[PDB]
């Protein structure tokens, strides 16, 4: 029964409310509602620990900067996602996303969280990023960025094909619960 | 309408609340309807609650003084919120709980509201949202 809070932020569009909503109910957000302020709730074992996760769902649009101070206030962990089809969304991850965590979240843990790992090789994406000079982000690119803003850690992960969801939430826990 | 009027004079008369944009909300305003009232708890930044009655008409918190009311004055913040400038949602965490943000361009607010019951807090979800 020990209770955490996670807020997650990043840019719009980058994937936040279906990487917890996948993980909070393995459903998929089909209709897509952009965020304005929202909470979900999971329960999560981790290294023989019950947790209860609060999964604080915050705005990427511009427009709703000023609500996000309030979902910041007790925060345990913070996931800071990008989209790996858009090198924008990872390259606003210095420029806006890390200042204003680390404005109200001094000293709070971050796990970098590079989402839609799976668009890394669809030709749809990867021919219109060719359209403009661009390419999928890369892990060594990532990772770099993680070891620039001091993340606890990076990890990469897929709503739709799921993969490595879990792994997102078990390291932003280990997290949570790090002194 | 009349528990509304013994509320009303039941307000401390020299009684108002701050706005974030520096206006200045009184119980004069009241003289200008009550849908619903009923006793919440108000969780404060440091998390503790008050004991506070909520009236949904805008939404306004009154604190007790033995058998006067006034608006409340929980922590600096106002104690009316601009329906127009909700947002309201349940606490995931806490079936009986909703959080309760005046989006205010002056300054945001958030208001985490507990009620006795999960009946009593989609009651106050159902009624708020009409409006
Ligand atoms: N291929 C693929 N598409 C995804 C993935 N995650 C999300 N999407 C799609 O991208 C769109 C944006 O996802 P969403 O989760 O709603 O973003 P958001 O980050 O919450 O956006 P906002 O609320 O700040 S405006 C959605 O329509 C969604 O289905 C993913 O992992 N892989
Ligand atoms: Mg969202």
């Amino acid at each position: 029964a020990i209770r955490k809070k996670l807020v997650i932020v990043g840019d719009g569009a980058c994937g936040k409310t279906c990487l917890l909503i996948v993980f909070s109910k393995d459903q998929f957000p089909e209709v897509y509602v952009p965020t304005v302020f929202e909470n979900y709730v999971a329960d999560i074992e981790v290294d023989g620990k019950q947790v209860e996760l609060a999964l604080w769902d915050t705005a990427g649009q511009e427009d709703y900067d000023r609500l996000r101070p309030l979902s910041y206030p007790d925060t345990d962990v913070i996931l800071m996602c990008f989209s790996i089809d858009s090198p924008d969304s990872l390259e606003n991850i210095p420029e806006k996303w890390t200042p204003e965590v680390k404005h109200f979240c001094p000293n709070v843990p971050i796990i970098l969280v590079g989402n839609k790992k799976d668009l890394r090789n669809d030709e749809h994406t990867r021919r219109e990023l060719a359209k403009m000079k661009q390419e999928p982000v890369k892990p060594e690119e990532g990772r770099d960025m993680a070891n620039r803003i001091g993340a606890f850690g990076y990890m990469e992960c897929s709503a739709k094909t799921k993969d490595g969801v879990r792994e997102v939430f078990e390291m932003a826990t280990r997290a949570a619960l790090q002194a | 309408n009349q528990k509304w009027l013994e509320i009303l004079n039941k307000i401390e008369n020299k009684t108002y609340t701050k706005l974030k944009n520096g206006h200045v909300f009184r119980k004069q305003a009241l003289m200008s309807t009550l849908l619903y009232d009923g006793l919440v708890y108000w969780k404060t930044a440091t998390g503790r609650f008050k004991d506070i009655l909520a009236l949904l008409l805008v939404l306004l918190f009154l604190q007790e003084k033995d058998q006067k009311y006034i608006f409340a004055a929980v922590d600096q913040k106002p104690s009316v919120i601009s329906l127009q400038k909700l947002i309201a949602r349940e606490v995931a965490n806490e079936e009986r709980g909703m959080f309760l943000i005046s989006a205010s361009s002056a300054g945001p607010e958030m208001y985490e509201i507990h009620t006795n019951s999960k009946e009593e807090r989609n009651n106050w979800m159902r009624r708020i949202q009409q409006a």
